[PDB]
This record gives C-alpha cells, structure tokens and sequence, in this order.
C-alpha cells in the first residue's frame, strides 16, 4: 500500500518512543494476585487524598455561579412580587 | 413572571403509586372511572382511551361490553349506501360528548375542554396538580382579584381564571363499593384513573424496572470485579532503573 | 474437589458456554417468577385480582 | 540493586496459590458476568422482535 | 501472521479494537467515546423499530407516537429508550468534548480530530432538533417555529431560505415531513463522521491525563480497555434503565403531551435542556440576525481552540489557574442552560448577557492570557538567575 | 354523613397558630381594598391592589401542612 | 379544479364549475355541519357518495 505522513505512534515494536536501557518491569499473575485488595483502604484514604487535593477548584467557581443564580432568583422573585412593583416598573421602563 | 401567572404550585401528595415498587390501586380506577363517566364525561373527551385496555384493569370483560353497547358509533355503510349507526365492541374508543371542536366552543362558553387522555403528563406537577385543581375551587376569590363574567377562580390554574366551573360537590356520585363519596374522595379516584389513562405502562413499566436494575446493579459489580482482576497484572507492576554505563 | 470442579466445568470452554446458557435460562425463568412473585406481593389489595375478588364478595 | 532481586509483591500476592481454586474463583465471576449478559441480551432481543410482532390495535381486529 | 492480522476486515477490527495500542494511564474519561458510540446505536436501533410504527403526518405525528406508547408491544421501552438515550446522548457528549477541553486533546497533532468531533457535534444538535420536531407537540411546533422563524432574519434572501425549510407558509405537513425524512438520514451521516474521527484518531493515538508522551509504556486494547469499557457500558445502562423505568420523564418537557396546535402559545416556548445554552446565548443578543450568528460563532468557536492555547504543556493536570478557569467555565455553561430555561425578565437578561460573554471569552481571551502566565510563571519558578 | 375530609383538615389548620396570623394578614388586605374599592374614581386607577398574594401564602401553608395526612383519610 | 386552468378552460371559466358544486365547509359557531361552493383548490367530486 501507499504510505501515510509522519506520525507520533508506530505499532508494536516500533512506536518512536526514545530508546530504553535499564528500565526493568516486573508483574507478577492476576491468578496469583488478590483482585479487591486495598479497596477498603482506598476507598477512605486515597479517595480523601484525592478530593482534598482537587476540591477547591470545582467548589469555588461552582460556589461562585451558585450564589449568582440564587442571588438573580431571589432578585427576580422580589420583583414580581407585590412589594417591589416600583422597583419592577422602575428597572423595566 | 408573578406568583398568579405562574399559578400555586401544587403540594405533594402521598400517592398510592408514588414509589419504585407501587401499583395503581386498581379499584381506585374503577372509582375514577365512575366518576369520569357521572361527572366528567359531558364536556370532556377520552379519545386515546379504548374500551378493551380497561378490560382487566378496573372493569371485567363482560363489564366493559355493556358500556360499550351503551355507545354507538358508525358503521360501514349498508347495501344502499346509506349512513349506519352500530353499538360499540371492546376494539372502539371511548367517545367524547361533542363532535367537534366549534360545538365544544359552544357549549362551554368559548373554551375548549381539553381531551382528558394524556393531561396527567401533559400539565406540570400531575396527579397533585390535577387534584389540587380539582379541590382548590375557593368560594370566594381573594378581594381585589377581577374576574371575568363565566370564569370562576381557582389558583392553581396559571392565571387564577379557569372557565371549569367547580364540578366535585359531596355525596354526587354513588360509590359501586359504597366508598364514601366526599369531593376528596372522588378527586382522588379520577386523578387515578387520569393517571391510568396517560400511563397504562405503569405497573409493567415499574415491574420490569425491577428487573432491569437488579441485573444491571448485579453485572456493573461484576464488570468492576472483572475488570480488576483483568488489571491487577497492570496495577501492580514496578519498574527499577539502575541506569546503564555509559559508551 | 477443586480439581475435580476445574477440569468438569471450566477446562473445555463448550461445556463452559453451555453451563452460562444452561444456568441462563434457569435464571430467567425462576428470577422472573421471583420478581413477579415479589411485586404481586407487596401490591396485595391493589390489584385486579383483589380487586375482583372484592366484588365477587 | 541487582535485576534478579524481584521487589516485593507480598502484599498483593495470595497466601494460597492454589491453581484449581484461584482459577475457579475468577472463571466462577467471568461465567456469573456472561451468565447475567446472556439473560440480558435474550431479554433485549426478546423485546425489539416483541415490538416489531404485532399490536394491540389489530389484535382486537383479529 | 494471525488471522485477524492478515484478513481485510478482521485487521481494521483488530487494528481499531483488539490491538490498538492505548496509553497506560488513561482514566475513566477515556470511556466517554465508547459510550458515545452505543449511544448511537442504541439511538439508531430504537429509532428503526419505531419508524416501523411512526406516522409522519401532521395529522398523525403525536397520535401515532401516541400509538406507539400505547399499543405497541414494549412500545414505550422504545419510545423512552430513545429520548432519555438522546439526553444521554448529550450528556455524554458534553463529558467528551470536556475531557478534550481539560486534557487538552485539540491541540497540535489532533487538530483535525478536534474539527471532526465539532462536525459531529453540529450534526448531532441537528439530529436531535429534528427529532423532537418529529412528535409534534407543543414544544416541537413552537420550537420549530421559532429556530426556523430565526432564518427569516437574514436580509436578501432570508424568507426564501424560511419558505424553503418550512416547505409552506408556516410549520405545517411539509415541514413534519421534512424533518421526520431528515432525521432518518442525518444519523447515518453522523456514523461516518464517527468512523472519521475513529481515522483521525488513529492516525496519532490518544492521549494520556499527563499530556506527556504515551509512546513508551502502552498496553493493548482488548483485555484491558475492553473491560475498563465494560464497566461504564454497564453503568450507563444501569441509570439509562433507572431513568426509563422508573422517572421515564424528567428530562422531557411535559407540554409535549399537548397536540401540536398552532392558534395556542404555550407561554414558555422552551426546547429541549441540552440546547437551553444555546438558546440562551441566541436569546442574549438583542438582534435575529446577529442572535443567531452568535450561536452558530458559540458552536464554532471550539476551532479557535487549538490556535489560542499559548500553552507549552498540553493539559490542565498541572495548571492551578487553567484548573480553575475551565472550572469557571463549565460552571458558566450550567448557569447559561439554567438562563436558557427560564423567561426573559430583568436579572436573567443581564445574568445570561454576561455569561454568554464568559463563555466566548473563556475561548478567546482567558485561554491565551492564562496559558502566557503559566508559561512564564513555569519558567521562572524553576530558572535560577 | 362523611363531609369532605379536606375541608375538616383546612379548618383544623386555619385554627392554628400560623394559620390565624396568616387569614389575620389577608383579612387585613381584604378590608384595605374593600375600602379602596369604595373610593370614587376607582374604576379610573388603572393600579388596583389584589390580595392574591395574602391568599397564596395562606393556601400555601395549607397545602404543605394538609398535604400528607389527607391520603391517610382518603379511603 | 386549478390544474385546469391553462389548460382546457381559462381561470374565470374553472371557478364557474367548481361554484356549480358544493363541498363541506369548517362547522359554524354552533358545531353544526355546513356546506360550501367549490372553489379551486378543491377537487373534482365524483358521482357517489361511497
Ligand atoms: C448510581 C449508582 C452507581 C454510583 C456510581 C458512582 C461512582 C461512579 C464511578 C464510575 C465508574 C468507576 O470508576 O468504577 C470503578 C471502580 C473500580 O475501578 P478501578 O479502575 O479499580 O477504580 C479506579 C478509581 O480511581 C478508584 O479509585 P481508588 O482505587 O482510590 O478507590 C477504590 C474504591 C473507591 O471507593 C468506593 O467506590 C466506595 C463505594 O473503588 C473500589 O474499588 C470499589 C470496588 C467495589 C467492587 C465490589 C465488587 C463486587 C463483586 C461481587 C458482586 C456480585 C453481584 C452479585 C452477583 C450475582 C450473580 C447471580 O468501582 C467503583 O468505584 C464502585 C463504585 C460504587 C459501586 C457500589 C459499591 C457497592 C458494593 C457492594
Ligand atoms: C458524590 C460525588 C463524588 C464525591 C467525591 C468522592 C469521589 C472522589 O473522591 O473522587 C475524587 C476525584 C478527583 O480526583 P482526581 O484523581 O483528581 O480525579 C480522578 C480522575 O478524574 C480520574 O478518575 P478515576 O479514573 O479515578 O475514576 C473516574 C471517576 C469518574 O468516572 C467517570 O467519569 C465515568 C462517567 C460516568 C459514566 C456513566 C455515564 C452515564 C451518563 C449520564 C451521566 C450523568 C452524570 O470515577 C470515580 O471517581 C470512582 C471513585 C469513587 C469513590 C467514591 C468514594 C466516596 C467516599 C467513600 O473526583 C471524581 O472523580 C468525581 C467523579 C465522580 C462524580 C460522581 C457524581
Ligand atoms: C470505614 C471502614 C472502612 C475503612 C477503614 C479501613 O481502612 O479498614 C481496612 C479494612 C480493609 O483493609 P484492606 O486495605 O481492604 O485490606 C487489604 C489487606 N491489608 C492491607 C490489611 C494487608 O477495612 C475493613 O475490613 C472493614 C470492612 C467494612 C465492610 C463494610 C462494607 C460496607
Ligand atoms: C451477548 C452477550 C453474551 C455473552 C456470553 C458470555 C459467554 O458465553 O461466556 C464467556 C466466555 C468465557 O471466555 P473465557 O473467560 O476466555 O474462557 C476461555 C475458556 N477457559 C479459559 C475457561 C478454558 O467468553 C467467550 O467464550 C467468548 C464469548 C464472548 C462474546
Ligand atoms: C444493538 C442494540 C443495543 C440496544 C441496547 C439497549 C439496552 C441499553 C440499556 C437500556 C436499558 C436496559 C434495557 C431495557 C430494555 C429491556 O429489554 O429490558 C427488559 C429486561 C427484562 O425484561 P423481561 O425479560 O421481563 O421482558 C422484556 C420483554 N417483555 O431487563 C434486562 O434484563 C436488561 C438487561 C440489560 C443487559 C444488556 C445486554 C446488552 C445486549 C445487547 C444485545
Ligand atoms: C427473525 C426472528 C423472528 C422471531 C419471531 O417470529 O417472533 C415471534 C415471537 C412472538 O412471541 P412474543 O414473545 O413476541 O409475544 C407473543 C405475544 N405477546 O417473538 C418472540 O419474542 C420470540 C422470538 C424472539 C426472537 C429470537 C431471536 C433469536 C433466535
Ligand atoms: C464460531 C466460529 C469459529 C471459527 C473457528 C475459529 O475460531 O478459527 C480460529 C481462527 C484461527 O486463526 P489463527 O490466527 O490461529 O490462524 C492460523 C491459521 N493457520 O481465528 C479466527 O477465526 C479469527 C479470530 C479473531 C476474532 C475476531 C473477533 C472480532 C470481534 C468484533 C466482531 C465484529 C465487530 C465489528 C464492529
Ligand atoms: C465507537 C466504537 C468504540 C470502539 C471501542 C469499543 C470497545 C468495546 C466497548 C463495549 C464492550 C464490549 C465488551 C466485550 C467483552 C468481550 O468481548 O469479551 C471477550 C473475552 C475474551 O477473553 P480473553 O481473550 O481475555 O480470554 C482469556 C482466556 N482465553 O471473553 C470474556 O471474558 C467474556 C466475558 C463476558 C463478557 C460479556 C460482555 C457482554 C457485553 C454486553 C454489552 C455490549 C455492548
Ligand atoms: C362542564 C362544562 C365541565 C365538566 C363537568 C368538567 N369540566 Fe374540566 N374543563 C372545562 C372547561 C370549559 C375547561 C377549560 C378551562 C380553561 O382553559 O379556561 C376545563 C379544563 C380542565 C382541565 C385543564 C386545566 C388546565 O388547563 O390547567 C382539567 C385537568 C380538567 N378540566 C379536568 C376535569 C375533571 C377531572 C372533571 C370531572 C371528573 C372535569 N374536568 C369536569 C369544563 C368541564
Ligand atoms: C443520532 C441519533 C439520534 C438522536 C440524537 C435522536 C434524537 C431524537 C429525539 C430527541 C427525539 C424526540 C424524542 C421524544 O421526545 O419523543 C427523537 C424522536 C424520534 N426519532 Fe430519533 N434520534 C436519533 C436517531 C434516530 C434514527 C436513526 C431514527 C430513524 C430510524 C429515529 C427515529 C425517531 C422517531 C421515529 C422519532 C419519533 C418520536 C418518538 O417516538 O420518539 N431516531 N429522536
Ligand atoms: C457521536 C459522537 C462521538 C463519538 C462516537 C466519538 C468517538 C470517539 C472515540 C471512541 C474516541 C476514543 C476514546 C476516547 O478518547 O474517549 C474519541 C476520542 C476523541 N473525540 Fe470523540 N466522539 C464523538 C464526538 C466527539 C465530539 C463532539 C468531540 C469534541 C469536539 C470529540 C473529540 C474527541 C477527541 C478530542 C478525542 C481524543 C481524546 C484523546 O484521546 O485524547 N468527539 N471519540
């Protein structure tokens, strides 16, 4: 067949990563392994590991627009009541 | 837009089929459906609705044929080719009081009463919606409030002036099971079958819902057992890297 | 009999293959009748049957 | 630090490693999986040709 | 070689499904694409065996959908299967598009990737609209009034481009008919822009939460991949299955269940929630012409993304303010969808002005600023001098 | 005999504690623009007061206390 | 009758033929059933009634 442009993965056996010397694998059977082992401990410990380290940035922006809405609906709720009916003609007109 | 335009919203009751494991209470419909067919059926229309899916349901077999004989409908047309009235089988529908839209627009002052097959779903807040409709007709309307001549108040209808007059006043309908007919009482029954009547599905729907979530909780954990014991020999690699000598 | 358990069930993938359908279709049938069993159950007085039962006495 | 000092897996490693019992173990969930997949599938297919069979308004015309 | 290495359609299954090397580190987010693609077939088959019943009529549409949910044999397990899987459909496709905005999986190689999934995403916010026309009830007479009335706002030849799409004088037979026959066609234009994307995206390989290069430790598809699928597959059918058994019509707007009548307005002409955005940032912009070039630019300015992105790192796993301004950003799409659904009164059209102007200059001018500080920043805290 | 049984429970709950002050607050509005509507000239106001508001907090406290225990009643 | 005109008789000369028949109209305000003369969207109507 007729060949494509140069790209950043190649197959099995000649992917175009850097060469490797002395990295060592090791892995040991999954019919010799405990499957479920360690979810308990990480289902208490590295799960609050993991939000308290990444809960900020979606709970303050998520705090942000929360209050904006609750404020614009509090807002609006006051406007089409009967006591603020001046003010509703007023920012209407 | 304001609190009467967007109308009262409806309180929640406690239905007897409000839950993931609930039913219809079936004699509930039966109710329901006498009253639809005393109070109801002169201005309101159940065009979705046929004779046989009640078969079983609230009525029996032998039931739901005599109603249906009660009714006539069109026949093919005779030898002469003349037009034929016939009385009514299981496979028919049930059929409105007015043929057609203008003559509706006639009888009930210019508004039109709405076909009662699917208005359960079709109106936000459903069965406490329709029962609070059905209730909340105020003998007097909050002083101050202009109405219109032919258009009672009710505030649960967005705009506070419904033209349905209030139709549900105690001990009108005789109960088949001697049930004591109050107006709660028989608002509850029709908001039953009203319900029915836009979800037959129902029970069916919650049973095999029941089914469904029991074998998809049961095969999502054993995916999750599966696909651990598929990457444990993944998870649980170490590397080491005495770094090689140089040339 | 762990070997024993091994080498009958889950040495020959066919007999493997047919012992999930085999076990699925007694799932079926009898999960079916358990949940029907169990939904009949918990609506007692709500439905037809009841109901008709209530009329015929 | 040598190649052949293999690190420690101990902790992840079974007790017992019984070939039988550990391979029973994870074939007994591989075959619940696709025991609860083929009731599924049956159910699902079951349910497209069910739709396509007949209905309700030409089965009171029948 | 193996045979499905040297067969012509077992080595494209084999190359895209059962070898396909995947990055070791890739999480649950990568499962969306999978997921987007039983949606569709879940879609596609659901929508065939009820075109076998559906009437396409304007006198038959809700009463043969009616029929449908009534007589039909399991008719309503169609019926709700296909539209709580179309607003899965979308849920899923906003977790996919946002993975590639946090992971950052527009930029440089996958460019044309990123092009290709905004075809789709045009092509499936069409699909969606003209089925939901095809139910005719309230919401899809007056939602089909009102986005084909929008064309009416184009100057030379805009009623002749509004006559042409109505196929009449207003949303009529012709346009019921239009739009069931292009809602059949649109999906299968839709699967071969997916086998596209599945082009494009193998030409370079996915990427990884690091951003950094995944060509050293990688791991095939199958046996791995396959089950970490398996796994939100059956999630997703497990609350796809709550959602259509139990609450079947939470998602849906329950004016639908009123016939299509076109004398009545039904006071809140809203479409469905997963075009409420859009809608809001149509209905910001005091102008038809320049409202609706404004959310066809809000659709389009995802292709200004790779462009814009000053970034030397690819992804926000190690970014605070890039973090927190995609945060910003996502939470400001939720509260554009939230204006969208409601009226047009006095705190919503400043609130929905703003944050239509939130979300295009999250594209435009926090992005490159943003992305400038944390180069610079990068620098500077590692460079001594 | 049987009189309707939500009836019974909105006069069992305007005789409470919230629900006095709360018909005490649309009788209030009630007799203010009864006596508005008597002024001459009221036809020609064009800004007519409503106690829709008095009645929809009064009937919204009825509906949230009366809401669970009537289905109890209801047969 | 409009796929007549300008083709064997003239626009003024269909209308006088499709006024010579009578079709149903929409029903009045009182929901009764009414008739109607023909114009030219209307079709040519046959003999009988089935
Ligand atoms: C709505 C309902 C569903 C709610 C789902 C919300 C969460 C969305 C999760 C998205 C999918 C996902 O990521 O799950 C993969 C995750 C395991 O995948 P992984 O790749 O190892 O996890 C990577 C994560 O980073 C994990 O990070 P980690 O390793 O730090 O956290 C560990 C822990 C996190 O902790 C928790 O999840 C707490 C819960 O997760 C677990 O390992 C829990 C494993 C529980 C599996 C139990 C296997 C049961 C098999 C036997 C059942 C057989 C059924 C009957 C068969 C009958 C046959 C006839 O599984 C779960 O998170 C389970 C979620 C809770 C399910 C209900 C638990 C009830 C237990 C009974
Ligand atoms: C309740 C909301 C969650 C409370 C926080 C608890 C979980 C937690 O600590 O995760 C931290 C984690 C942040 O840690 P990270 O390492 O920076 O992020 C991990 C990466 O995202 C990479 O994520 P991953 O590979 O670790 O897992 C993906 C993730 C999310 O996986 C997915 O994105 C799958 C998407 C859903 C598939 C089904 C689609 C259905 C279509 C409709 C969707 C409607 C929604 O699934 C999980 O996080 C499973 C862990 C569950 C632990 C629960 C333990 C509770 C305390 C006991 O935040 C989450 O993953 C939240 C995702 C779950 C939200 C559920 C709502
Ligand atoms: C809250 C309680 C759970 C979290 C507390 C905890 O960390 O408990 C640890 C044990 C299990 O710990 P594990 O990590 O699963 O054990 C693996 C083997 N080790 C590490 C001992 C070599 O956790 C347990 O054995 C508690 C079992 C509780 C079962 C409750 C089911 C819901
Ligand atoms: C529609 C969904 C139907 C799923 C049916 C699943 C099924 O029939 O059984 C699962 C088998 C098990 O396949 P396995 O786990 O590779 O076992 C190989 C044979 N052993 C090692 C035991 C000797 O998997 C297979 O044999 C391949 C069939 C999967 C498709
Ligand atoms: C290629 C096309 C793909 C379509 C995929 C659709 C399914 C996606 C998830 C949708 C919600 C769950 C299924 C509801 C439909 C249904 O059939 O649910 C009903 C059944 C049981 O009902 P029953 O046997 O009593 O009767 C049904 C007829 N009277 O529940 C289940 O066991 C669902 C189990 C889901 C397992 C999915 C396995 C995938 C196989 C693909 C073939
Ligand atoms: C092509 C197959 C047509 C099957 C058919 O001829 O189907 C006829 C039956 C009709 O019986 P029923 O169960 O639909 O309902 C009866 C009325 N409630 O369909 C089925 O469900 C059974 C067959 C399911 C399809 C099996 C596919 C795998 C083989
Ligand atoms: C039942 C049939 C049994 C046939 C006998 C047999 O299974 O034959 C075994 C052959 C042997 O091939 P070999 O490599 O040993 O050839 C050596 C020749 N000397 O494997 C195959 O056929 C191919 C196996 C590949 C399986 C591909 C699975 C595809 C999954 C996706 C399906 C399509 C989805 C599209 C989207
Ligand atoms: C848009 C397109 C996206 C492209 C990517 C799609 C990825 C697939 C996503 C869908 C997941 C399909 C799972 C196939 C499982 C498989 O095929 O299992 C094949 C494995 C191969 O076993 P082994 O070789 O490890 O054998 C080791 C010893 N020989 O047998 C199993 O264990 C079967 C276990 C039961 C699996 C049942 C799965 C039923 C799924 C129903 C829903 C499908 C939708
Ligand atoms: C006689 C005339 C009747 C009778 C006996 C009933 N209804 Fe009602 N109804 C009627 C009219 C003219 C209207 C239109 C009101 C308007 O739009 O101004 C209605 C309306 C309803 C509605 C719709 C409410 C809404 O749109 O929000 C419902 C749900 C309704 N009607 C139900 C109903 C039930 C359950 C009845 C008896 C058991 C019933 N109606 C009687 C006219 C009449
Ligand atoms: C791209 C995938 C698809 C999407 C996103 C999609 C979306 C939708 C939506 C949102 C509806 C309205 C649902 C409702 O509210 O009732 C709908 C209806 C419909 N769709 Fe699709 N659809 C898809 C594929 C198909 C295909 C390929 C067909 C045709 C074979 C089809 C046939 C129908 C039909 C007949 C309706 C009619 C109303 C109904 O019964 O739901 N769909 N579609
Ligand atoms: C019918 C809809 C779609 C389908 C079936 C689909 C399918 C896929 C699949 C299977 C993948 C590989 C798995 C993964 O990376 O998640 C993928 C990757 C991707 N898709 Fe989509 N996609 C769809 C829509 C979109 C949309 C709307 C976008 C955004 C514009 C998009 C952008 C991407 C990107 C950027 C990637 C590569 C992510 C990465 O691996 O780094 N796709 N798509």
């Amino acid at each position: 067949g007729p060949p494509s442009g140069k790209t950043y993965m190649g197959w099995w056996g000649h992917m175009g990563g850097p060469k490797q010397k002395g990295i060592t694998s090791y892995a040991v059977s999954p019919y010799a392994q405990k499957p479920l082992q360690g979810i308990f401990h990480n289902a208490v410990f590295n799960s609050f590991r993991r939000f308290k380290s990444q809960f900020l940035y979606v709970l303050i922006p998520a705090g942000i627009y929360w209050y904006w809405w609750k404020n614009g609906n509090e807002y609006n709720e006051f406007l089409y009541s009967k006591a603020g009916r001046e003010e509703l003609e007023r920012v209407n007109v | 837009m304001t609190a009467a335009e967007h109308g009262l919203h409806a309180p929640a009751y406690a239905w007897s089929h409000n839950g993931p494991f609930e039913t219809f209470d079936h004699a509930s419909i039966r109710r329901g459906y006498q009253v639809y067919r005393e109070v109801c059926a002169a201005c309101h229309s159940l065009d979705r609705v046929a004779w046989r899916t009640l078969v079983g349901v609230s009525h029996t077999n032998e039931e739901v044929r005599n109603m249906a004989e009660e009714f006539e409908y069109d026949d093919e047309p005779d030898e002469q080719g003349n037009p034929k009235k016939r009385p009514g089988k299981l496979s028919d529908y049930i059929p409105g009081p007015y043929p057609n839209e203008q003559a509706a627009r006639a009888a009930n002052q210019g508004a039109l009463p709405p076909d009662l097959s699917l208005i359960v779903k079709a109106r936000h807040g459903g069965c406490d919606y329709i029962f609070s409709l059905l209730t909340g007709y105020p003998d007097e309307p909050p002083a101050g409030v202009a109405l219109p001549p032919g258009s009672n108040y009710n505030p649960y209808f967005p705009g506070g002036s419904i033209a349905m007059a209030r139709v549900l006043f105690d001990d009108m309908v005789e109960y088949e099971d001697g049930t004591p007919a109050t107006t709660s009482q028989m608002a509850k029954d029709v908001t039953t079958f009203l319900n029915w009547c836009a979800e037959p599905e129902h029970d069916e729907r919650k049973r095999l819902g029941l089914k469904t979530v029991i074998i998809l909780s049961s095969l999502y954990l054993l995916s999750i057992w599966v696909k651990k014991f598929k990457w444990a020999g993944i998870k649980t690699r170490k590397f080491v890297f005495n770094p090689p000598k140089p040339r | 009999s762990f070997s024993s358990l091994y080498k009958t069930f889950f040495k020959r993938n066919a007999v493997f293959v047919g012992t999930i359908f085999a076990g699925a279709f007694v799932f079926q049938t009898v999960f079916d009748t358990a949940i029907t069993s169990w939904y009949e159950n918990h609506n007692k007085g709500k439905l037809w049957k009841d109901v008709k039962a209530r009329i015929a006495a | 630090k040598s190649t052949y000092r293999t690190p420690n897996f101990d902790d992840v490693l079974k007790e017992n490693n019984d070939a039988d019992k550990g391979r029973s173990y994870a074939y007994f969930m591989v075959g619940a999986m696709g025991l609860l997949s083929s009731a599924g599938a049956k159910s699902t297919v079951e349910t497209f040709i069910s739709s396509m069979t007949a209905t309700a308004d030409v089965l009171a015309m029948a | 070689m193996a045979f499905r290495k040297s067969n012509v359609y077992l080595s494209l299954v084999n190359s895209y499904i059962i070898d396909s090397p995947q990055p070791s580190s890739i999480n649950y987010w990568w499962n969306m694409g999978s997921l987007l693609g039983l949606c569709l077939v879940i879609q596609i088959v659901t929508g065939i065996f009820m075109a076998m019943h559906y009437s396409s009529n304007i006198e038959l549409a809700f009463s043969s959908v009616e029929h449908i949910m009534r007589d039909v044999h399991n008719g309503y397990i169609l019926r709700y299967l296909h539209a709580n899987g179309a607003s899965f459909f979308f849920m899923v496709m906003f977790m996919h598009m946002a993975k590639g905005l946090y992971y950052g999986s527009y930029r440089s190689p996958r460019v044309t990737l990123w092009n290709v999934g905004v075809i789709i995403f045009i092509l499936t916010i069409a699909t969606a609209f003209l089925g939901y026309c095809c139910v005719y009830g309230q919401m899809s007479h007056w939602g089909a009034t009102v986005i084909t009335n929008l064309f009416s706002a184009i100057p030379f030849v805009g009623n002749d481009i509004v006559s042409w799409l109505w196929g009449g004088f207003s949303v009529s037979n012709p346009t019921i008919q239009r739009f069931f026959a292009l809602h059949y066609l649109v999906p299968f234009i839709i699967a071969a822009m997916v086998i596209m994307h599945l082009m494009a995206l193998h030409i370079h390989g996915s990427s990884n939460p690091l951003g950094i290069t995944g060509n050293l430790d990688r791991i095939p598809m199958h046996s791995y991949f396959i089950f970490k699928d398996l796994v939100t597959v059956f999630l997703f059918m497990l609350i796809l299955a709550l959602f259509v058994f139990y609450s079947p019509n939470t998602l849906g707007h329950p004016d639908n269940y009123i016939p299509g009548n076109p004398l009545v307005t039904p006071a809140s002409i809203v479409p469905e929630w997963y075009l409420l955005p859009f809608y809001a940032i149509l209905r910001s912009i005091p102008d038809k012409l320049l409202g609706v070039i404004t959310m066809f630019a809000a659709i389009l300015v995802l292709l200004v993304l790779p462009f814009t992105d000053r970034s030397v790192v690819r992804g926000n796993t190690f970014k605070v303010l890039s973090k927190f301004f995609f945060f910003i950003f996502v939470f400001n799409f939720v509260l554009l969808g939230q204006i969208g659904a409601c009226h047009v009164e006095v705190p919503y059209v400043l609130m929905g002005q703003i944050a239509t102007f939130i979300y295009f200059a999250y594209f435009l001018i926090i992005v490159p600023v943003i992305s400038t500080i944390e180069n610079v920043l990068f620098y500077i805290g590692r460079v001594n001098k | 005999e049987v009189t309707d049984q939500l009836e019974d429970l909105r006069e069992h709950f305007k005789n409470t504690e919230e629900g006095k002050a709360l018909v005490h607050h649309y009788e209030e509005c009630a007799e203010r623009v009864k006596i508005q509507q008597q002024q001459p000239g009221y036809a020609d106001l064009e800004h007519k007061e409503d106690c829709v508001e008095e009645f929809f907090h009064l009937q919204h406290y009825l509906d949230t206390a009366t809401a669970p225990r009537l289905f109890d009643k209801l047969k």
